[PDB]
């Protein structure tokens, strides 16, 4: 009954997702109760037809019921305040910002596909002496001694002294699971660990949404400069297997072709995968080596052809 | 575009590259450079010939399979080199606007497109007759030469035509 | 009249060898060469030819506006159909003379 | 009140007795005021026919032909509606 | 115009409260301090309502109760010379067309068309404004 | 250069692998293969900003560059290393040569431009319309290096003018003519764009004829 | 409200024509070869940049 | 609807001399012949290079590149099994950057052909590239990568 | 006219090289008074007939069109009087509103002329106002039979 009453909400795979699903179930129950009573009122006042027995006498013509108005403007405030309190307590576990993530994934989303960096890994049980690279974060300070003019301008740069073509906000890592247009990226994560996602956009705003995480975030170009808390954490992922993930903000024309996967594997599988990726290998090769289907099993890199009626 | 001296210089297939167009003219060894006075009148005549200018276009090897050839013009092309008269088949303006990756020779005077891939037949605009295709080949030394003459009158059409 | 005092109609090929640097040593008709001479070499020749061409455009435009006036107001009826006819011939002549005029400097 | 009422004697010459009336066109007597509806019907039919005939030509695309068909169908539908309504006495 | 002014006074009070609370709770408890977009927008919509309500209050204090604003007012009380309301005019469509020309000139970055559209807008606004003041031709 | 290639690959990975795979092979029906296009093509396209294109249409429009000069050089070096092809001209220091591309002769450049370029652009470098949704952009914005690389590579529907077809001297002359025609003030008043008949007729009908008709309305009477 | 007309009745005529012609030029992006505005109705910032 | 399914920009070949042959798992890019010719033909018995780039499409690999020989006896010096979700650059196309400038497996799989038959620029010559997956005829062209014009003799008017 | 000759540049031939059969430009328009003939050339749909061993190119279509245009323009007053019956000596003008059918016909003709002129300019219109060149050509082709009808109807009703 819960699945049907959830209105097609996938059963979460994280503690945060489970808690959000429970809040959604409660809020939908409240909304359906309110809707049921209001629709009952409407379909019961629809029983007040103009009865032919109604002689030349108009209705009670009352209007203006102050006590009833007060009651029906007090109760909605109570309902929405209870819902707001539940919302706040659930929100509190939206980004706990635990300063000790078990694996940090640098999710950089460029125009029409994804890339995952594996910035850092630090298992609580003790493992994964791994770290991000960051030699490639090179700035584009246009601080030339002189510009077109002969002297004086000594232009530094448009924005904070730099150029919009900066890309310094982007972070890069040794293990990059770049997603090609013909190969859906598959970010592989260890099961049972705390996974942080550091979110960024190379070109334009778009949205990282794993539907089974019951949570999305908007990867913006420069979240730090836009006062956006791009980085967000997930306490745990219980269920293993492949979970589809999608782009949920306008990217451009190929906004519907940015699907990726978040394949949750066991911690030992993650050990093997990261070792085999440190060794020169691709994501598909590492998946095959850890004995898991290499290509995204929940989605395909569907046709680059503009459509069905195009003549190939 | 050299001002006056050696205005027309022999040409080689290697000079053009896939998806390239070059306006060529009918130059003869006798019509040497413009240094002399006997020359520079032959050269002026070549330049001012209404039906003289031709466009040599290099069809991409990948797109060579989309080419459809005309009757009596199947062997006119030298490999992937196609020579079509620049004079538009409709009122005779040059059709110089060559579009590659579409292979459409557009005329600016009245916006008529000719499909270069197929024999240069008009696929839009006032034109109704295809551009005349010059037979081309390479002579000794590899220079491009015409392998004949147009099998049809090349300028714009007129009453005494198509017979 | 001023323009004809400086214009030479001919296709006789000549290299410019004038003042206009962007066209030097280029074969051109004497008509184009003398149009360039009017534009550059002659004091106020550019202005005279520009006002001539603008007068041609205004001549055509005002003929069109006058034709619209008379047609819409019915000034062509019984007494003046001949006037309408000769005015139409005048409009045709103006059109073709403007054609020949901006065709005169071989461009 | 700084205006003087105008009066005019316009030389008249059809006697505007079979055609349009002042009720329909207030200034019928002052100038050419009615074109036979047959002229408009035949003109619309010929315009639609010309639009259809323009499909035959040198153009590989067919968006142009579909636009021609749509406009010709609109013209034919308008002419048919007008003709039918007039035949039935401007009914429906 | 007491109620007319009081509407905007209430709106101004609410918007001032909203701007103040937003500014405070964004200067603290936000990622980067004051948002500076919502804050400014709220402050200047408070200013919108404040200007309108202040003018309406000035008018209400300057005006004796109108029949419109007076409960228990008979129709004959307000009966009288209503002011000039513009009859038919074709200048609005010309103004709209001129502004559309300027707008397309801005969209398609055509400075010549922008200039033409601005000149047409000036002409059409002049026509609309002078429509009922142009005197008779003096010959 | 090693670091230049690394930077170019880095930018390529997060810019355009959605349209030409990490191997630079063209993604079928989204973008053409970059193998052999060359540093010159990459420079022209990215510097003009045309290429990081966010739609498939009749013609990819020009737009503000999405990469600075150093990043453009990184992209070009990466693509040259992967495919190998034409290289953008450069001066003695190493920067992309622009002044050096201004050919000495301008009459020759103008003749070449008219024979080859004006065909679709204009007499004086303005734009021109093409078959269906395409167009030739106005050259006034293109700097000499961009003009030279635009000749060297055929971006889209522009014939590819190889160095053999137009030797660097002829290309430099064409660049000089383009810059001269773009930066030359219009002699004889405001130059209405560059198109003569259409702008001139519009200007007549608006300025001259509105002036004449308004003056006629002023002088005469209404009745 | 019992009024005969609106406060500025030539202004509301302008408002309708500003609506009509303003609307037409927005929908007119379709006739262009590229198409109408591809970005969403919300038209978020970087996607709408040149 | 000029931005529909059939769009000019999307349906464009690269503006490069080499042809593209996507047939087979491995896609061939910028496949041309460097055969500098001083006369009508490149005479038989002269070795000319076969440039191209073999890009692997499927990461699951087709790195064999068995023979890729046709009329011309194409030999693959320094052959290697490079293509695995990557590129195999057989030679050094004119303007190619020496990304390494060192002997990495000697030459990078340079393909050279002893013609045994005249060829000339502007013609298309069939080459059968055969990987373990399959074989494809490519119809390679002749490309003068970065060579300038060869001075044509001055003309003596007659 | 002097102010225009000063401030506005008209036909800057120096930018336009000397005529050569090979050199071209994208604009290629005549003055506005011949722009309508050029637009007729552009719009008329490439209909050529081939009698026994001969050709009748698309140019003759426009030649006949111009002939018809001039003939009708010259012979309108006589056409007008044949149609209406007016053989009276008219010295008082008619207001265009007072003569609807003639006003409608004149509006229709002006609409056709403007459509032809903008069709001739379709190259620059397509270039600047981002419309496909084929789209402008076919807009002209369809509108040269649609826009005249729309303008006739609108002008007739407007006069009434
Ligand atoms: C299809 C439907 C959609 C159409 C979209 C186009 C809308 C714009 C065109 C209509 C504007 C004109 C109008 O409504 O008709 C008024 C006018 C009737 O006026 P009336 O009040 O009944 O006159 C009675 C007496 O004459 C006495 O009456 P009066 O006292 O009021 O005086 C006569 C009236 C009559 O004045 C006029 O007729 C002026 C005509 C202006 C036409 C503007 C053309 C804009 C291009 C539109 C393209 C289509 O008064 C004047 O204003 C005379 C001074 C002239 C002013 C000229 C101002 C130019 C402004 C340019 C601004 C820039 C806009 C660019 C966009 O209608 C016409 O006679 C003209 C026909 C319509 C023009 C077609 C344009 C093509
Ligand atoms: C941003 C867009 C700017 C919008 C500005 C127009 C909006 C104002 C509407 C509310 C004002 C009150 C009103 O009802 O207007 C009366 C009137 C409506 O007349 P009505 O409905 O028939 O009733 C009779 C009036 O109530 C009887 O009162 P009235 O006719 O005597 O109206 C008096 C003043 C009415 O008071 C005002 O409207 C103040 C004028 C301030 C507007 C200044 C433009 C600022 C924007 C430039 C930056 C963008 O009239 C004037 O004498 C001065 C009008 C000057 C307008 C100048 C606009 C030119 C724009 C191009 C500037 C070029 C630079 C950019 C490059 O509206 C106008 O005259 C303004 C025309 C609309 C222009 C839209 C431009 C597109
Ligand atoms: C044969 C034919 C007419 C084919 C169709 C091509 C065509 C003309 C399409 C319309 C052009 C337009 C209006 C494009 C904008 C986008 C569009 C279609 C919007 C919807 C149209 C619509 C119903 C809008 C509602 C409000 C409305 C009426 C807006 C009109 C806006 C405009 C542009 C008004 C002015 C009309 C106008 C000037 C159109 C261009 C015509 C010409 C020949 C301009 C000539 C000209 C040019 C081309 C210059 O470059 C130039 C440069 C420097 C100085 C002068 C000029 C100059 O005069
Ligand atoms: C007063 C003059 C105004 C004109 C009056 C006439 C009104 C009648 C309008 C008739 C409309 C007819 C439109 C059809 C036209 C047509 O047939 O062409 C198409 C393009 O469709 C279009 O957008 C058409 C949009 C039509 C819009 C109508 C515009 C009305 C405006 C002009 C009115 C405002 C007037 C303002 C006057 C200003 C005052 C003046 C003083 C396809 O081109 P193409 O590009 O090649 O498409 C390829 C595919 O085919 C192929 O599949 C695929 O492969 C692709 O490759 C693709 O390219
Ligand atoms: C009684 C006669 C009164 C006539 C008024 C005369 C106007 C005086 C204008 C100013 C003085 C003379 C300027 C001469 C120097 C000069 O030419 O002026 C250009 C500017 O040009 C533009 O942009 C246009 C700027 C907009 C203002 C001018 C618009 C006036 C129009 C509206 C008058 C005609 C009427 C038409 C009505 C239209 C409406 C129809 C309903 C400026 O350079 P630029 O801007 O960079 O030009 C680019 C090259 O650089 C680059 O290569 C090149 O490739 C191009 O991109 C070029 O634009
Ligand atoms: C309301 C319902 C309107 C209809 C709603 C559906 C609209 C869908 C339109 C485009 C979708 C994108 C596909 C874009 C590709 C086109 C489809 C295709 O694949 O067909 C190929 C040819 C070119 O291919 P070709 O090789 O060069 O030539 C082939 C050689 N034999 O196009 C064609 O047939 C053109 C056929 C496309 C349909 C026509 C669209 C214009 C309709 C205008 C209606 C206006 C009515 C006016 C009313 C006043
Ligand atoms: C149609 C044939 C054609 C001819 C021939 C041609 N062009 Fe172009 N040109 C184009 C087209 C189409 C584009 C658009 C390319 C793009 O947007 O990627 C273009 C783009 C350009 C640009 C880019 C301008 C900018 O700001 O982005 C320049 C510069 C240029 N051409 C100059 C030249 C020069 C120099 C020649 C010397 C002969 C020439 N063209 C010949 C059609 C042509
Ligand atoms: C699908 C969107 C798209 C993206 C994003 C894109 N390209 Fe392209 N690319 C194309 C298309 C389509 C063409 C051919 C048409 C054109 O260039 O307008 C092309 C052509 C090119 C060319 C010219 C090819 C030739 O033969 O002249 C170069 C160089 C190029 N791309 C490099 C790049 C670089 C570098 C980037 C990243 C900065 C990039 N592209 C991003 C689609 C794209
Ligand atoms: C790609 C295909 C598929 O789409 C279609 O077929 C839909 C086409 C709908 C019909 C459009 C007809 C053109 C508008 C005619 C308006 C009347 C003109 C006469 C009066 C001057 O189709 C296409 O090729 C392109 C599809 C996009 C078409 C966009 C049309 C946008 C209309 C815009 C120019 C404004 C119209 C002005 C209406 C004026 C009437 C109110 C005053
Ligand atoms: C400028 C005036 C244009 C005058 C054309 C004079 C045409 C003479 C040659 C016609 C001919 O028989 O040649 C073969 C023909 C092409 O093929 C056919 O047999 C079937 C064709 C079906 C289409 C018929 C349309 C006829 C329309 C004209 C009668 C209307 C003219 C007005
Ligand atoms: C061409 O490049 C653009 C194609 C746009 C595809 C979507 C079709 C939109 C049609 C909606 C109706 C247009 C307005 C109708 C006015 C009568
Ligand atoms: S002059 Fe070339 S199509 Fe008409
Ligand atoms: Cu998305
Ligand atoms: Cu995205």
């Amino acid at each position: 009954w819960s699945d049907a009453l959830a209105l097609g909400w996938p059963t979460g795979i994280t503690p945060e997702a489970k808690l959000n699903r429970e809040l959604w179930i409660g809020s939908v129950i409240a909304s359906f109760a309110v809707g049921a009573i209001v629709w009952g009122l409407i379909f019961w006042t629809s029983a007040f037809h103009r009865k032919k027995a109604t002689d030349t006498e108009l209705p009670r013509q009352f209007g203006y019921n102050m006590p009833l108005e007060l009651t029906l403007t007090v109760i909605p405030f109570l309902i929405i305040s209870v819902l707001f309190y539940f919302t706040v307590v659930v929100q509190e576990r939206m980004m706990h910002k635990d300063p000790n993530p078990e694996v940090v994934i640098d999710v950089t989303a460029f125009q029409w596909n994804w890339k995952f960096g594996y910035q850092k890994i630090a298992f609580a049980d003790g493992s994964f002496d791994y770290d991000g690279a960051d030699p490639e974060r090179k700035e584009a300070m246009t601080s030339r001694p002189e510009g077109k003019d002969e002297h004086g301008i000594e232009k530094v740069g448009p924005i904070r002294g730099m150029t919009p073509e900066d890309r310094t906000y982007l972070n890069f890592d040794k293990i990059e699971t770049l997603g090609t247009s013909s190969e859906i990226p598959v970010l592989v994560l260890p099961a049972g660990k705390r996974i942080e996602f550091v979110l960024n956009s190379a070109d334009v705003i778009h949205g990282f949404w794993v539907p089974e995480f019951l949570f999305k975030r908007d990867v913006l170009p420069e979240p730090k400069a836009n006062n956006s808390d791009n980085v967000f954490q997930v306490s745990e992922i219980q269920q293993t297997g492949a979970f589809v993930g999608r782009c949920t903000e306008m990217c451009g024309t190929f906004h519907a072709m940015m699907n990726f996967e978040v394949r949750v594997v066991e911690p030992n599988d993650f050990k093997a995968y990261i070792d085999q990726r440190n060794a020169g290998k691709t994501n598909a090769e590492a998946l095959a080596a850890i004995n898991q289907p290499p290509l995204a099993i929940t989605t395909e890199p569907f046709e680059s052809r503009r459509g069905e009626l195009v003549p190939q | 575009g050299r001002p006056g001296e050696s205005p027309f210089v022999k040409m080689r297939p290697e000079d053009i590259d896939a998806g390239g167009m070059e306006t060529v003219f009918p130059w003869r060894e006798s019509d040497g450079d413009g240094t002399t006075v006997e020359s520079e009148h032959k050269l002026t005549e070549i330049a001012m010939g209404v039906r003289n200018p031709v466009m040599l276009i290099r069809i991409k090897p990948a797109d060579m399979h989309r080419v459809i050839k005309r009757k009596g013009q199947e062997s006119f092309n030298f490999g992937e080199l196609f020579a079509y008269t620049k004079v538009c088949s409709h009122l005779g303006c040059p059709s110089s606007l060559y579009e590659q990756q579409t292979y459409r020779i557009l005329c600016p005077c009245h916006q008529s497109q000719f499909d270069a891939l197929e024999f240069a037949k008009p696929i839009f605009g006032p034109a109704a007759r295809a551009l005349a295709q010059l037979p081309i080949t390479i002579d000794e030394d590899g220079y491009l030469v015409a392998n004949g003459d147009f099998v049809e009158p090349v300028g714009p059409a007129f009453w005494e035509r198509k017979s | 009249v001023w323009l004809t005092l400086f214009f030479d109609p001919s296709m006789a090929h000549v290299t410019y060898d004038g003042v206009y640097q962007p066209l030097r040593g280029v074969q051109m008709s004497r008509a184009y060469e003398t149009a360039l001479d009017i534009s550059f070499e002659v004091r106020g020749g550019l202005f005279v030819r520009q006002v001539h061409h603008w007068a041609a455009l205004m001549f055509a435009a005002s003929i069109m506006v006058h034709l619209a006036r008379i047609f819409f107001t019915g000034a062509f009826r019984r007494p003046r159909e001949a006037n309408w006819v000769i005015g139409s011939l005048l409009l045709i002549l103006a059109m073709f003379e403007g054609f020949f005029g901006y065709s005169l400097p071989d461009d | 009140m700084s205006s003087t009422q105008d009066r005019s004697q316009l030389d008249p010459e059809v006697e505007r007795h079979t055609g349009v009336d002042v009720e329909d066109v207030p200034s019928a007597e002052w100038g050419w005021s009615h074109m036979p509806i047959g002229v408009m019907h035949i003109g619309g039919l010929l315009s639609a026919a010309f639009l259809l005939v323009m499909m035959r030509g040198n153009h590989v695309g067919h968006v142009e032909d579909w636009f021609l068909i749509g406009f010709a169908a609109v013209i034919v539908a308008l002419v048919g509606r007008n003709w039918w309504l007039r035949r039935r006495g401007w009914i429906r | 115009m007491h109620i007319e002014a009081r509407l905007f006074e209430i709106l101004t009070a609410f918007f001032a409260l909203a701007a103040v609370v937003y500014a405070v709770l964004t200067a603290m408890f936000a990622t980067g301090g004051v948002e500076w977009a919502g804050t400014t927008a709220l402050v200047l919509t408070t200013g919108l309502t404040l200007i309108t309500g202040t003018f309406f209050r000035f008018v209400a204090r300057r005006l004796d109760t109108r029949p419109e604003d007076y409960e228990d007012a008979e129709i004959s009380d307000g009966a009288g010379e209503l002011g000039f309301f513009a009859p038919h005019s074709w200048w609005p469509i010309l103004i709209s067309l001129s502004f559309s020309t300027a707008a397309v000139g801005a969209a398609l970055w055509l400075p010549w068309l922008i200039a033409a559209g601005v000149a047409f807008v000036i002409t059409s606004v002049c026509g609309l404004v002078f429509e009922y003041y142009w005197g008779p031709e003096k010959h | 250069q090693s670091a230049l290639l690394r930077t170019g690959k880095q930018l390529f990975e997060t810019s355009c692998v959605s349209c030409h795979g990490a191997n630079l092979q063209g993604v079928p029906d989204r973008g053409p293969s970059l193998i052999g296009t060359g540093e010159a093509a990459v420079y022209f396209q990215v510097s003009t900003g045309r290429m990081p294109a966010m739609r498939g249409e009749a013609q990819a429009p020009s737009k503000p560059p999405h990469f600075d000069e150093s990043q453009i050089d990184a992209l070009g070096a990466y693509v040259q290393a992967n495919g190998g092809g034409p290289t953008v001209p450069r001066d003695d220091h190493g920067a992309v040569a622009q002044e050096s591309l201004i050919g000495g002769d301008v009459a020759r450049g103008g003749d070449l431009f008219r024979l080859n370029c004006a065909s679709c652009h204009n007499f004086t470098g303005k734009g021109g319309a093409l078959s269906s949704g395409k167009y030739a952009p106005d050259l006034g914005d293109a700097n000499p290096a961009q003009i030279y690389t635009a000749m060297l590579t055929g971006p889209q529907n522009m014939p590819k003018f190889s160095d053999r077809q137009l030797t660097p001297d002829e290309k430099r002359d064409i660049v000089a003519y383009v810059r001269e025609s773009a930066e030359t003030p219009s002699y004889g008043g405001y130059g209405l764009g560059g198109f003569g008949p259409a702008p001139e007729g519009m200007a007549m009908w608006i300025i001259g004829m509105v002036a004449a008709i308004g003056v006629a309305m002023w002088i005469g009477s209404r009745a | 409200i019992g009024a005969p007309d609106v406060a500025f009745p030539r202004l509301n005529a302008l408002s309708f024509w500003l609506f009509l012609f303003g609307a037409l030029i927005a929908i007119a992006g379709f006739i262009t070869p590229g198409g109408a505005a591809d970005f969403g109705w919300t038209a978020y910032s970087p996607l709408t940049d040149a | 609807c000029s931005a529909g399914q059939i769009s000019q920009t999307t349906t464009q070949e690269p503006a490069v001399n080499g042809v593209n042959a996507q047939a087979g798992q491995v896609s061939l890019r910028n496949v041309h012949l460097r055969a500098p010719q001083q006369t009508d033909y490149v005479e038989p018995g002269t070795t000319v290079e076969l440039l191209f780039v073999a890009a692997n499409d499927s990461t699951e690999s087709n790195k064999l590149k068995s023979i890729t020989s046709d009329v011309g006896e194409v030999t693959l010096t320094g052959d290697s099994t490079v293509p695995a979700d990557g590129v195999l650059i057989v030679g050094e196309p004119d303007g190619q950057i020496q990304a390494v400038e060192n002997a990495e497996a000697a030459d990078a799989v340079t393909a050279e052909v002893e013609l045994t038959k005249p060829i000339t620029n502007g013609l298309l010559y069939d080459f059968t590239f055969t990987f373990e997956d399959g074989e494809t005829t490519v119809a390679v062209p002749i490309s003068a990568g970065e060579q300038p014009r060869r001075p044509v003799p001055p003309a003596g008017p007659g | 006219l002097g102010l225009m000759g000063g401030l506005l540049t008209i036909n800057p031939i120096w930018n336009l090289g000397p005529y050569k059969p090979s050199q071209v430009s994208a604009g290629s328009q005549p003055d506005f008074y011949m722009m309508w003939t050029d637009g007729l050339i552009r719009l008329w749909p490439a209909w050529e007939f081939y009698p026994f061993g001969h050709t009748i190119p698309q140019g003759v279509w426009v030649a006949v069109g111009m002939g018809l245009v001039f003939a009708l323009l010259i012979a309108y007053p006589f056409i007008e009087k044949k149609v209406t019956g007016d053989d009276a000596h008219h010295n008082l003008l008619q207001r265009p509103r007072d003569v609807p059918v003639r006003t409608a016909i004149g509006s229709m003709a002006i609409a056709l002329y403007l459509l032809l002129t903008f069709a001739c300019m379709n190259d620059i219109i397509a270039l600047k106002f981002h419309i496909s060149l084929n789209a402008t050509t076919w807009i002209g082709r369809i509108g040269m039979v649609v826009l005249p009808a729309i303008v006739y109807f609108v002008a007739y009703r407007w006069a009434i």
